[PDB]
RNA sequence: GUCGACGUACUUCAUAGGAUCA
RNA sequence: UUGUAAUUGGAAUGAGUACAAUGUAAAUACCUUAACGAGGAACAAUUGGAGGGCAAGUCUGGUGCCAGCAGCCG
């Protein structure tokens, strides 16, 4: 009757994958042993968001809150506003909406309100220059995330408008069996309610680490001040390494806490960016789950994506098992014929998914 | 210009395709059975005294045919054969002429995806004059051309001797089938289906006696798979026409019971390196990932935390800083930006390919370009499947068409086992996720032109959506110049009208046909195809509204 | 004055500017503000330089009581005279009379804009876009191409402007080069000026002019003076040595017999390096 | 021959309007997109997305009219003498 | 008609051979895809451009080797003048005296 | 049921806010359209 | 209250339709 | 690259004049 | 003295059916011909174009009761 899961691990993914598959699921024993058991405030909010963009879905939260029954309906989208609790930033809620937006009866036009950055969730730039570019490669031609106002922690106060105008039957079959060549490094260093000197110093730090490279480095300085700057001081940097030949991008992001040296943050994100590149083959680790999910829901054909062995970590394994539990799909991994590197080709057969919600 | 068409995908497997289903459909007494016996004798040189259910016969070196005699007096059968038959041998009584059943089947086939149709006229020996015989043939042929197409082949059979048709015409008919090619149809190339060859009940008889005959049964169905590959894992939802929706408890492939001669020769060829009729009814990381017993952390260490944290795990800042003091080990990824001159040129050529190779990297027509992209992807499928092992291939793609498989269903109603007639075909069809959901279906529907009476709102109508047949109460509406959805009392006499009904959902563009009467007792003499339409939208609610007027003085 | 009325070309200009949401735009020649409203729609904030106070007031009235009102800033004055703020992009429909200065000002801004979309008259734009060996290749082309890269966006005709002008127009894209190439602007321009008096003659013939010899001799004497070497300063003391130096450099560079209009950037750089080697500095 | 992409005037309020009879078709030979007329909205019911349509020469700017859909004449369908095969 | 494209040239190779021979005799007096051609042209232009860039970089480096200020040097703008006023003469005299 | 005429507008707090912001905007620049003596 | 809502609602439906008609007619010509 | 020239195919703007009557 | 007939009278005939004969290498057909074969002569001529009129019906616009679109839907 119900495919049963355990714990709060991959809460968003399991709900999203259930919605795409249409298979009812049950998530039980959610933080049973904790002092405060059951769903968190932000988890409930995400469920509210899922209900807004869908019709016919049925959600039951147990009395103690440690069990969730989710019977998905059709994705319908539409225009709506969502208030994100301070516990999580907007990026926590925007990221799952990317998975569902391109296969909706009506365009997603959602205004997310709350904190716009955090230490553990996707930033505004990470979605704009890191994830939607992956979506565009898969057939989502037009999609935008407008930053009406930035809200830094703890008080937040930001506003972002997500618009996904493209509606597609399914993602195109992926065929990427090479290591993309990085052509240039870009980035955005933003700050709120503070002097411009911080953004300059962050750019100075990142440029020191990246100077030895052989590609151009140009980091944007986006200093926000005034009414649109939010309610608290904050500053963060996002660096993206761009491969113009095939439109692939690798990114690393982080934000600064009060009293931290801006230069150190710039250096750290630059160092992290290089770590991601060394560990990545076609897509970064943080972009990998989106790529795999989109391949699973393509046409009934064999899509190939090159992945480095460094990307096959605990997170990758759990993702595949959840996909197999819901979709019964198995990712076949074969070594590459080359010897210079130890990359592997992840071949995924699509399930024949199609966007039936859209009217003709 | 006439070569151009809408590009589509043909899912027929490159190797070992399933037999083509040949349905012999016609009114009672036209000679369906005697046609099958004559055809079977020609291809196999043996006469079948009695035929029941599908019969698979070898028709060539690498070609097989599955003959199925549709019950002439059932309309439900005629619907579901029409949804699976690759070829339809349309029997027409030449002396009598066309009948309603012949016309009823064609209309069903036209709305559900027209298959190959061959008209076969019998009883021509009953004519007494050669002149009137030619006139009937000319009238019969031209009427047949309107339904199917202009210039369609129509075969003429004179008389039955020893329960067999004349040898010459059967030879002509046999060759015509052999060189035939079949179009790619949208429905059949998107869903997995199978015509059951034999039927077996696996219920332990002890359970039959302890609990009684009323207990639900476990049944095994054997037959060739068609259409898209069927997934290997159990739990797949399938709909058996005229029974209901079930789940695949178990599935496992068997040796082909009617191997084509080319296949046996190839198999015996391997034996060196180291029957024509079948009518039964008559530490690798990949493995470690999918061992759920082994914890993911345990897996990682053997061959060498959660997605809530979007930012991936990184080493400490100081350790990363030392690791990336020098940029080496990633210089390959980044663009470079008397004998050495050649080395420079080779570098520059490589740089040029990266920078502008994609822009520069032809077929005459846009149609051929699309067919090139489709064929390339089918090529890539074949290469990968050859690379993976047979056990891995079955795990990934599932059981491809042409496979002879055993499928076991649990909780099957006992009436199916008890009231089992081999004459009536058993058609199983896979269901996509949308077929599972129930809800309101918005469609464009029109009364069939030959149907005498117009349809009424909230009047039962038997709809044929996908693999499924069911009765519902539709509400015929109108757009009111695209302002509101106004309830109509009846369908328009000679035009379309929007219709809303509750039933199992299906993808848009799915055509359907509707009937009011399926029982033979109430058939009467009129046309039984009452409505035709195409589903436009699927939804959980609808806002039909009706005009209400208040009257005063 | 000439005012554009075609909306398609304005939309194309603003689009091809490729304004990022974090870009500050310098918009010269605001006029009524058909471009300004759209630039405001997709920019961080707009700084406008207007000469006519009436037109600035009308623009302010148009933008009053709108969500983009706080974004706009208007500077009043002459564009050349004003000292301008930092701007990332330039989008100008300014009167053509200041076309040539504008360009070089954009080139010599302390932080030059990464991209600029400028409308000029067809002849001026083609001279900007001219390649070596072309008929219209001129000093402007060489200088701008050394300091930037100019490409053609579109051809704007006469009918679009009311009242119709007597000259056709075109929109071009100017992309200043970052980092700035390391050559003194004065010396580059001086060499070009000496060699482009008649671009279809031999470069030697360009250096035959008596006043050119006088200037080069005075420059040579000044160069010797700066190096603490003692120089006579008579009018004709160093004429014969400078003549020989010019002859030798022209001969060895093989550029004596090459027309200036057919010489590319590298040829002039080679000549400049040779003259610096032998000791002649132009400006 | 062409592929019916979308019915642009399907939503227009005024019945049997000139706009209502236009269909956006993609020419198969070269892939260029063009506009074609339908004789009347009654015929527009037969035409739906993703059918092969045979176009012939004919709101200015529309120079083509549909004569066959799915290999069957529209006039035959409009006169209730044939069924569209799918 | 002599050298027109044939449906299957491979199936009539011998025929093709004759044609070639004929051409070689007929046109003896003279002898005595779009994408591919454009790709060759752009490749040639690209390699030429890169070589020019390297040369330019070397020359600019050597120019930095030889660099001075330009305040005292007389600009080439004076080429047209050909005669100076007493104000200009006085300015030049003062400048030279400052130089010493 | 259809309505024949425009409904009587209601002065809600938002309407008053917009009106007074309008007046403040107009008076800030002294934009008064008043009769001028001839 | 409902009367005001309908007029406001019908206003948006008409405005979108007229704009959405305009885009279609522009594309065809 | 909303690049230039050419070739090809189209679109478009320039139609009213005399006599009588009110 | 004009038009309209599911009005009406008894005469004519072949499309078709068919003994037969002729035809033909044998046949089919044609030409002949016993016997059948007509009122809705339902033994049921077609392909295009133009113009209407009807409502407790629908949509759009506004110097009221109107105009345009159109109307298989009341
Ligand atoms: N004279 C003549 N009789 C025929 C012809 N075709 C069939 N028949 C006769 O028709 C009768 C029925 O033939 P069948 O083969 O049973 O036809 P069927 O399709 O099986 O009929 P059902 O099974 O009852 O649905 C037999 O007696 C045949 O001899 C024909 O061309 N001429
Ligand atoms: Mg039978
Ligand atoms: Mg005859």
């Amino acid at each position: 009757k119900y495919t049963t899961f355990q714990g709060s691990q991959n809460f968003r993914l399991r709900i999203v994958l259930a919605t795409l598959s249409g298979k009812p699921i049950k998530i039980e024993k959610i933080r049973s042993g904790d002092l405060n058991p059951g769903l968190k405030d932000y988890e409930v909010s995400f469920l509210r968001l899922i209900e807004s963009v869908t019709n016919g879905s049925v959600i039951e939260i147990s009395y103690t809150g440690t069990t969730v029954i989710y019977r998905p309906g059709i994705i319908v989208g539409g225009a709506s506003t969502h208030i994100c609790p301070s516990s999580k930033p907007v990026g926590y809620f925007v990221e799952p909406m990317l998975y569902l937006a391109p296969f909706s009866k009506k365009k997603f036009s959602i205004l997310f309100k709350g904190i716009t950055a955090s230490h553990n969730d996707a930033g505004i730039e990470a979605i704009k220059w890191g994830l939607m570019p992956v979506m565009e490669k898969f057939g989502v031609r037009e999609c935008a995330l407008h930053t009406l106002k930035r809200g830094s922690p703890p008080l937040g106060g930001g506003e972002v408008h997500l618009v996904v105008d493209s509606l597609i039957a399914q993602p195109i079959t992926m065929h990427e069996i090479d290591r993309p060549i990085i052509s240039s490094i870009t980035g955005v260093a933003y700050s709120t309610r503070v002097s411009p000197s911080l953004v300059n110093r962050m750019i100075d730090g990142a440029k020191k680490v990246l100077k030895n490279l052989q590609c151009e480095v140009n980091i944007t300085a986006d200093v926000w001040r005034g009414e649109n700057s939010g309610k608290s001081p904050g500053w963060g940097i996002t660096l993206v390494a761009q491969s113009k030949q095939k439109g692939w991008s690798y990114f690393a992001e982080d934000i600064g806490d009060a009293g931290s040296i801006p230069e150190e943050l710039g250096e750290k994100v630059a160092c992290q960016l290089l770590e991601e590149i060394s560990k990545s083959a076609a897509v970064g680790r943080n972009q990998l789950p989106l790529a795999i999910v989109y391949m699973v829901i393509g046409k009934e054909d064999i899509g190939r994506l090159r992945i480095n062995k460094e990307q096959i970590d605990e997170r990758f394994i759990i993702l595949l098992r959840d996909i197999k539990k819901i979709f019964n799909t198995e990712v076949f991994l074969k070594p590459v014929d080359e010897a210079d590197n130890e990359d592997m080709i992840a071949t995924i057969k699509g399930i024949g998914f199609t966007n039936t919600s859209k009217k003709i | 210009e006439r070569k151009l068409h809408v590009p589509m995908v043909d899912r027929t497997p490159e190797d070992d395709p399933p037999p083509f289903i040949v349905a012999v459909v016609g009114p009672p007494g036209t000679g369906k059975t005697t046609l099958i016996r004559s055809l079977v004798r020609r291809m196999t040189k043996s006469t079948l005294n009695d035929i029941q259910g599908p019969i698979t016969v070898v028709s060539g070196k690498h070609r097989r045919l599955t003959f199925l005699e549709c019950p002439a007096d059932d309309l439900n059968a005629m619907i579901d054969i029409a949804k699976i038959a690759d070829l339809v041998l349309l029997l027409i009584d030449g002396n009598f002429g066309f009948e309603m059943e012949t016309m009823e089947f064609l209309n069903i086939a036209q709305h559900h995806g027209m298959p190959r149709v061959l008209g076969v006229a019998t009883h021509l020996d009953l004519f007494k004059s050669q002149s009137t015989l030619r006139a009937s043939k000319k009238r019969l042929k031209h009427r047949f051309w309107t339904e199917v197409y202009q210039g369609a082949k129509l075969f003429y059979l004179s008389g039955v001797i020893n329960g067999r048709y004349p040898d010459r015409e059967i030879l002509n008919l046999s060759r015509f089938i052999s060189v035939m090619k079949f179009r790619p149809l949208k429905w059949r190339n998107e869903h997995p289906y199978m015509l059951a060859d034999r039927f077996t009940d696996l219920t332990h008889p002890e359970l039959i006696e302890t609990q009684g005959l009323q207990i639900d049964r476990k049944v095994a169905i054997y037959g060739y798979l068609h259409g898209t590959p069927l997934p290997s894992a159990p739990g797949t939802r399938v709909h058996i026409a005229g029974v209901g929706d079930f789940s695949v408890a178990q599935i496992e492939k068997l040796p082909d019971p009617c191997p084509t001669p080319f296949y046996q020769q190839k198999l015996d060829d391997f034996e060196r390196e180291k029957k024509l009729i079948y009518a039964p009814m008559s530490w690798n990381i990949g493995k470690l990932i999918y061992m759920d017993n082994i914890s993911p952390e345990e897996c990682i260490r053997r061959w060498r935390v959660d997605l809530e944290k979007f930012v991936p795990y990184f080493d400490t800042f100081e350790k990363l800083a030392k690791k990336w003091k020098s940029v080496d080990a990633i210089k390959e990824r980044f663009l470079g930006a008397r004998e050495m001159n050649a080395a420079k040129k080779e570098k520059l050529r490589a740089q040029f390919e990266i920078e502008e190779g994609e822009n520069f990297k032809e077929y005459d027509t846009w149609y051929e370009l699309q067919k090139a992209k489709i064929s390339k992807q089918l090529e890539i499928n074949n290469i990968e499947y050859q690379e993976m092992t047979p056990e891995q291939r079955q795990r990934i793609e599932g059981f491809k068409a042409g496979s002879y498989v055993r499928i076991v269903f649990e909780k099957v109603p006992m009436e199916f086992v008890k009231n089992f007639n081999p004459k009536f075909p058993i058609v199983m069809g896979g269901l996509l996720p949308t077929e599972i959901k129930f809800g309101i279906v918005k469609a464009r529907l029109r009364r069939h032109r030959w149907h005498k009476k117009i349809l009424k709102t909230n009047d039962p109508l038997v709809l044929s959506l996908g693999w499924r047949r069911f009765q519902t109460l539709p509400i015929y509406t109108t757009t009111d110049s695209r302002t509101r959805t106004r309830m109509l009392k009846y369908t328009p006499e000679h035009t379309y009208c929007n219709a809303a009904f509750y039933g199992p959902l299906c993808s848009p563009n799915t055509p359907f046909c509707g009937v009011q009467i399926v029982a033979n007792s109430d058939t009467g003499n009129g046309f039984r195809i009452a409505a035709t339409g195409i589903v436009e939208e699927i939804d959980v609610n609808i806002e039909i509204v009706k005009k209400l007027k208040l009257v005063g003085f | 004055q000439h005012i554009l009325k075609n909306p398609l070309v304005a939309q194309g200009i603003v689009d091809k500017a490729q304004i990022r949401p974090s870009d500050v735009v310098l918009e010269v020649g605001p006029g009524t503000g058909n471009l300004t409203v759209r630039i405001l729609e997709q920019a961080k904030n707009v700084v406008a330089v207007e000469m006519d106070p009436r037109m600035a007031a009308e623009l302010t009235k148009r933008v009053r009581g709108t969500p983009v009102e706080k974004k706009l800033e208007i500077m009043l004055g002459d564009f050349m005279k004003t000292e301008l703020p930092y701007f990332d992009i330039c989008i100008s429909n300014t009167p053509y009379q200041i076309s040539s200065p504008l360009v070089f000002k954009l080139i010599n801004q302390p932080r030059p804009p990464r991209v600029s979309i400028l409308m000029f008259q067809r002849e001026f734009a083609l001279r900007l876009l001219a390649r070596p060996g072309d008929s219209l290749y001129c000093r402007l082309s060489a200088n701008v191409q050394m300091w930037a890269n100019v490409t053609h966006i579109m051809k704007v005709g006469k009918n679009n402007f009311r009242p119709p002008p007597q000259v056709e127009s075109s929109v071009v894209r100017l992309e200043i080069k970052n980092p700035r190439p390391q050559v003194d602007y004065n010396e580059w321009d001086g060499l070009l000026r000496i060699v482009f008096v008649r671009k279809n003659r031999t470069i030697s013939a360009g250096f035959k002019s008596t006043t050119v010899m006088d200037i080069l001799e005075k420059n040579y004497k000044t160069f010797l003076a700066m190096n603490n070497e003692m120089v006579d300063d008579t009018k004709g003391s160093m004429h014969d040595v400078v003549k020989e130096k010019i002859d030798t450099v022209l001969k060895e560079t093989d550029l004596g017999d090459k027309r200036a209009g057919k010489c590319d950037q590298n040829d002039f750089l080679r000549l400049l390096y040779a003259f610096h080697q032998v000791g002649i500095h132009f400006s | 021959k062409g592929i019916v992409l979308e019915k642009l005037g399907i939503e227009s309020k005024q019945p049997n309007s000139a706009i209502r009879k236009c269909v956006r078709v993609q020419l198969i030979k070269n892939g260029k997109k063009v506009t074609a007329f339908v004789p009347n909205d009654g015929c527009l019911n037969f035409v739906d997305e993703n059918d092969e349509v045979l176009l012939a020469g004919f709101i200015p700017g529309v120079r083509f009219k549909v004569v066959k859909v799915s290999g069957v004449s529209l006039l035959a369908l409009w006169k209730e003498k044939k069924e569209k095969p799918r | 008609g002599t050298y027109r494209k044939r449906f299957n040239e491979k199936a009539r190779s011998g025929h093709m051979a004759k044609l070639k021979e004929l051409k070689r005799i007929r046109n003896k007096q003279f002898t005595r895809s779009k994408v591919s051609r454009l790709k060759k042209k752009r490749l040639d232009k690209f390699i030429e451009h890169q070589l020019k860039r390297e040369e330019r970089k070397t020359i600019i480096g050597k120019l930095q080797d030889y660099k001075i200020d330009t305040s005292l040097l007389t600009s080439s703008k004076r080429l047209g003048e050909g005669r100076q006023t007493k104000k200009e003469e006085f300015k030049e005299a003062l400048s030279l005296e400052r130089q010493g | 049921f259809d309505r024949t005429a425009k409904p009587v507008p209601v002065i809600t707090s938002e309407v008053t806010e917009s009106l007074e912001d309008m007046i403040r905007r107009r008076i800030q620049d002294s934009n008064f359209d008043d009769l001028q003596r001839r | 209250f409902e009367a005001r809502q309908r007029i406001e609602e019908k206003n948006k439906e008409s405005s979108d339709y007229h704009a959405k008609m305009a885009h279609i007619v522009n594309t065809i010509n």
